[PDB]
DNA sequence: GCACTGGCCGCCATACTGGAGAATCCCGGTGCCGAGGCCGCTCAATTGGTCGTAGACAGCTCTAGCACCGCTTAAACGCACGTACGCGCTGTCCCCCGCGTTTTAACCGCCAAGGGGATTACTCCCTAGTCTCCAGGCACGTGTCAGATATATACATCCTGTCATGTAAGTATTAAG
DNA sequence: CTTAATACTTACATGACAGGATGTATATATCTGACACGTGCCTGGAGACTAGGGAGTAATCCCCTTGGCGGTTAAAACGCGGGGGACAGCGCGTACGTGCGTTTAAGCGGTGCTAGAGCTGTCTACGACCAATTGAGCGGCCTCGGCACCGGGATTCTCCAGTATGGCGGCCAGTGC
C-alpha cells in the first residue's frame, strides 16, 4: 500500500520525444525537471498574486500572467513564450 | 517631442559628487561614461519594470509606486514611498 | 658618524663578484649585514648609487636609476 | 601668493561633505529629461508623477552609491586609491548582473 | 445523456496539464478567482520553457553522443544560453559542474 | 444587551492593531484560516522591531541635539546595529545617505 | 470628499511616545515607518504562508510565525521578540 | 557519540580539489582555515534554518525536503532533491 | 632521472579533470560527521535522511565554487595569480556577507 | 723638503616647527511652515452565536537510519626539493584634482490648460461549487541495452637534450703622443 | 717607450628543434541495473448548471501633471598647473606544487534494531461568516516653535617660511718617506 505523489514525468518525456523522438533521459534530471517546473511555476505564481495584490485584484487571468512573463523573462524569450501562449489560449477559446 | 541624447546630462561634476558619498578619493578620467553605461542600464531595466506594471494597470501615468515595485522585484527595495 | 657609504659599496660589489652585476636589494642586505641603518638612508643610497654610475666607478648591469644590477667597471 | 590646498584633502573634504548630508546629488530636471527620453522608449507619451522621478532618484543614486562603496573595495584591495573601469566590471560581476 | 471527456490541454494542443496547474493555482492560495485562461497561458508558457531547455539538453547531449540526457548537459545548456543564464543565475544543479572556463592569465605563456 | 466594545490591542496591551493585521492576513491572502494568537503574535514583533528602531533613531537624534527625527537619523541607527543591517541589507532609505566610514589608506598620513 | 486611506500613523507615533515621550517624526521618517512596518509584514506573512504550504495546514497560527520570526530575525532580536511575542499571547488568553 | 572538531574532516586535498572546480591555479597554505570558517558559517545558517522547519514539524529526523526549503529561503535554489 | 612537471601544468590537469567531472568532490563519511556535530548545536539526537546530507553535499560545494570563482576574479583583478583569505573577504563582503 | 692624508671646519641639501589663512564649528537672531493637536466623520473592529471542519491525539506498521563488523585499497599526509610568485623599491611618465574665470540652464516662481486618474454606477461574463462519471498518470512489475567498466592502441604535450647563434668578454696589436 | 684604441677570437647565455614519457584520448568487449515499457487502478480531471459576484465600461471632475516665460545664479564647462598616482622592471625570498612513500580511514558489503515516518481513525477544539454597533482612527484645519536661513566670531585644519641636522666638500697641518 503506496500513497501516490505527484510529478511531471510523463509530461517532460512527451515534451522530449516530440522535441526529440530518439533522446531518452536520466531519473536524476528527470528530478532535476520536477524541481525546475515547480520553481517556474511558483515564481510566476507568486508574481500573478503579487500583482493581483498591486491592483487589487481578486481574479487572476492570462493578462497578469503575461504581465509576469515580460516582468521575469529577460529578453526574446518572453516574445517567444507570449507567441506559444497566445497561440495556445487562441486554440482554447476556438475549442 | 523627441529628445536623442540626454544621458551627458548626468553631469561629470554630478558623477564626482556622487562618488565623494562614495568614499572615493580619486576618479580616473574613464569613469564617467562607463558609469553612464551602468546607470542607463539599471534605468533600462527598472522603468521595463515599472511599465509593465504600468500599462498593466491600464495607466498612462507614470506612478511613484510602480518604481516602489520595480525595485521591490528587482531587490532593491526602497523606502519612504512605501503606499 | 663613520666612513661615508660610497666605500662600503665598493667592498658590496667586491664580497662576491658574481657573473652579472650586484643587486639593489642586495647590496642593501649587505649593507644592514655590516651594519648600517638603510631604513633611513633610501634617498642615500639612491644618490649614491647614482653618483657612482655618474662617476663610472661601478657599471649597471640591467637595470635603469638605482635599480637593477650594478658592477665594477672593467679595470 | 594665491592660497592652494594639495590634492586630495580636498576631495577628502567633499567626502565628508556629501557624506554627511541628505540631499540630491543629481541635477532634477535634467533626470527627469533622461527618464522621459528613456522611457518613451517603451510606450509613447508617457507621463510621470513628480513623486515618481523622484523615487527613480533616489533608488538611482543609491545603486550607484553602492556600486562605488563596492569599487572602493576592488581600488584599495588593488593597492590603488584611484578607480578604474575594471573595478566597476569587477563589482559588477561579483554582484553577478 | 453525458458527452465524452475531452481534455484541456488537448483542446489548447497542450501537453502540459491545463487541469493540474489549475488545480495547483487553486491550493497555492494565489487568488480567491482564477480566470479560464491564466493555467492554459502558463501550461503553454511551461511548455515551451521546457521544450527549450530540452532541446538544449538533447543537443548537448548528442555532443556528447550519449542517448540519454544527465545533469551535467543541463548544467551546460544552461550557464551557455545568456536568457536562461538571467533566468537561472541563482539555480544551484546537483551533480552538474560548471563550464569548461579557464581565465586567460592562468594560461601558460 | 452587549458587553462593552474593548479592543484585542488593549487585551494584549499592544499598540499596533491586531483588528487591521488580523484583516491584513486574511485578505493578503496567505491561507484561508488564520489562528487567532497569529495577529497578537505579529502585532508584538512588530512593536518590538519599531521599539529599538524609534528609540535608536531619537537617540540619534539627541546625540544630533535635534527632539525631531530625521531620515538621515533612521539611516544611521539602522546601519549601526548589525543585526538590523543584515536585517535591512538590501533595502534603500530615501535621503539617509551612508554612514561616515572611510578607509584607512584615504587618510593622509 | 476622498475615500479613507489606511495609514500606520496613530500606532507608530503611540510607539514614540513610550519609548521617548519628547521627541518628535518628520512625516517622511513616518512614511519610512510605515515602509518598514508593511515590508516586515510582508516577509513575516509570506514566510508564515509557505510554512502552513509545506506542512499542508490550512491555519496562520502563533507557531509557524514565530518559526518565521526564527528564522528571519538574527539572534537575540528573534529571542527577545518570541519573549514579547509569548508574553502577548498569554496576555491575550488572559482576555 | 559525542562529535569533538569535525571542521579539519573537511580535508586540505578537498579544498584542493574545490579550488581546482573553482578554477584557482595557486591556492596559499593559508586559505585552509578561512575556507572551512566560511563553509562551517554556511553550515549554521542552513542547519539552523532546516532545524527550524524540522521542530516546526515536530520531526526528530532532518529531511532533504526541509533542505530545499532552508536553500530556497537563502535564494541559493537547489535542484535534484524533490522540489 | 624520473618525470616531473613544471609547477602549474599538473595543476591546470586537475582544473581540467575537475571542472569536467560532475561527482560529488569532497569525502562523503567526514561531511556526515560534520553536519551531525553541527546539528547537535542546536538540538539535540537528530537524525539525517542521507539523500539529505547528500543535498548539503552538493549545496556547499556550489556555494564553495561560486565563492572560489569570485576569488579568482579578485585574485586576477590584483594582478595576482595567488590567491590570499583577503580575497575571500573582499568576496563575500561584496556580496554582502 | 715635499707630498699624502686624516682631521677638522665651513657650506649645502633635507627634515622639524611656528605662524598665517580659511573652512568649518559654534554662537546668536528671525521668520516660517510642517508637526501636532483638535474636530467632525465613517467604517472597520467588535461581539456573539453558529457551524462546519482541521489538525491533534492515539495507535499501528514498517522501513530506513543507525549501529556494528570485516576487508580493501584510495587517499591523507608528510616531506623534500624546486621554481615560481608576492611584493617591495624605484623611477618615470602622465593624468587627473584644485582653482580660477566664463557661461548657461536649473531653480524658482508664476501662470494657463487639459489628460487622465479616479471614483460611482450599472449590467454582465465568468467562475466556483457540486454532483456524477470515467480515463490517465501513478504504483508496480519486468526485461534489457546504454553506458560503466575493462583492456589494448595512438597521439598530445610537455619537458628536456642538443646544436646553432648572439653576445660578452678576454686578448694581441699598433699607432700616436 | 708607453698606453689606450681596435679588431679578433672564444666561452657562455639564449634559443630553435627533435624526441621520448606519459597522460589522455580512442577503439573494442561485457554485463548490468536503471531506463523504459506493459498493467491494474482510482481518483483527479471533466461536464452541466447555477448562484453569484468581480469586473468591464460609461460619465465626470478636478487635479495634478504638462506646457511655457523671466531672473539669477551656482553649477557646469574650459583651461593651467602641477603634484600625485599608477605602474613597469627587477630582484629576492619564500611558499606552495609536484612527486615519492606511508597510514589510515573512507568506502563497500553484510546483519540486525528500532524509532520514528507515515498512514488511519476521532473528535473536539476552533476559526470563519454574519448582523448590528460604536468608537477608534482618519480627513481636514490652524497655530507655533523647532528649525531653516542668515549673520558674526573661534577653532582647528592646511600649507608654507623659517630653523636644526646630516652629509658633502675643502683646507690644513702632521708625519713619513
Amino acid at each position: 500500500k503506496r500513497s501516490r505523489k505527484e510529478s511531471y514525468s510523463v509530461y517532460v518525456y512527451k515534451v522530449l520525444k516530440q522535441v526529440h523522438p530518439d533522446t531518452g533521459i536520466s531519473s536524476k534530471a528527470m528530478g532535476i525537471m520536477n524541481s525546475f517546473v515547480n520553481d517556474i511555476f511558483e515564481r510566476i505564481a507568486g508574481e500573478a498574486s503579487r500583482l493581483a495584490h498591486y491592483n487589487k485584484r481578486s481574479t487572476i487571468t492570462s493578462r497578469e500572467i503575461q504581465t509576469a512573463v515580460r516582468l521575469l523573462l529577460p529578453g526574446e524569450l518572453a516574445k517567444h513564450a507570449v507567441s506559444e501562449g497566445t497561440k495556445a489560449v487562441t486554440k482554447y477559446t476556438s475549442a | 517631442k523627441v529628445l536623442r541624447d540626454n544621458i551627458q546630462g548626468i553631469t561629470k561634476p554630478a558623477i564626482r559628487r556622487l562618488a565623494r558619498r562614495g568614499g572615493v578619493k580619486r576618479i580616473s578620467g574613464l569613469i564617467y561614461e562607463e558609469t553612464r553605461g551602468v546607470l542607463k542600464v539599471f534605468l533600462e531595466n527598472v522603468i521595463r519594470d515599472a511599465v509593465t506594471y504600468t500599462e498593466h494597470a491600464k495607466r498612462k501615468t507614470v506612478t511613484a509606486m510602480d518604481v516602489v515595485y520595480a525595485l521591490k522585484r528587482q531587490g532593491r527595495t526602497l523606502y519612504g514611498f512605501g503606499g | 658618524s663613520g666612513p661615508p657609504v660610497s666605500e662600503l659599496i665598493t667592498k658590496a660589489v667586491a664580497a662576491s663578484k658574481e657573473r652579472s652585476g650586484v643587486s639593489l636589494a642586495a647590496l642593501k642586505k649587505a649593507l644592514a649585514a655590516a651594519g648600517y641603518d638603510v631604513e633611513k638612508n633610501n634617498s642615500r643610497i639612491k644618490l649614491g648609487l647614482k653618483s657612482l654610475v655618474s662617476k663610472g666607478t661601478l657599471v649597471q648591469t640591467k637595470g635603469t636609476g638605482a635599480s637593477g644590477s650594478f658592477k665594477l667597471n672593467k679595470k | 601668493k594665491p592660497h592652494r590646498y594639495r590634492p586630495g584633502t580636498v576631495a577628502l573634504r567633499e567626502i565628508r561633505r556629501y557624506q554627511k548630508s541628505t540631499e540630491l546629488l543629481i541635477r532634477k530636471l535634467p533626470f527627469q529629461r533622461l527618464v522621459r527620453e528613456i522611457a518613451q522608449d517603451f510606450k509613447t507619451d508617457l507621463r510621470f508623477q513628480s513623486s515618481a522621478v523622484m523615487a527613480l532618484q533616489e533608488a538611482s543614486e543609491a545603486y550607484l552609491v553602492g556600486l562605488f562603496e563596492d569599487t572602493n573595495l576592488a581600488a584599495i584591495h588593488a593597492k590603488r586609491v584611484t578607480i578604474m573601469p575594471k573595478d566597476i566590471q569587477l563589482a559588477r560581476r561579483i554582484r553577478g548582473e | 445523456a453525458r458527452a465524452k471527456a475531452k481534455t484541456r490541454s488537448s483542446r489548447a494542443g497542450l501537453q502540459f496539464p491545463v487541469g493540474r496547474v489549475h488545480r495547483l493555482l487553486r491550493k497555492g492560495n494565489y487568488s480567491e478567482r482564477v480566470g479560464a485562461g491564466a493555467p492554459v497561458y502558463l501550461a503553454a508558457v511551461l511548455e515551451y520553457l521546457t521544450a527549450e531547455i530540452l532541446e538544449l539538453a538533447g543537443n548537448a547531449a548528442r555532443d556528447n553522443k550519449k542517448t540519454r540526457i544527465i545533469p551535467r548537459h543541463l548544467q551546460l545548456a544552461i550557464r551557455n544560453d545568456e536568457e536562461l543564464n538571467k533566468l537561472l543565475g541563482r539555480v544551484t544543479i546537483a551533480q552538474g559542474g560548471v563550464l569548461p572556463n579557464i581565465q586567460a592569465v592562468l594560461l601558460p605563456k
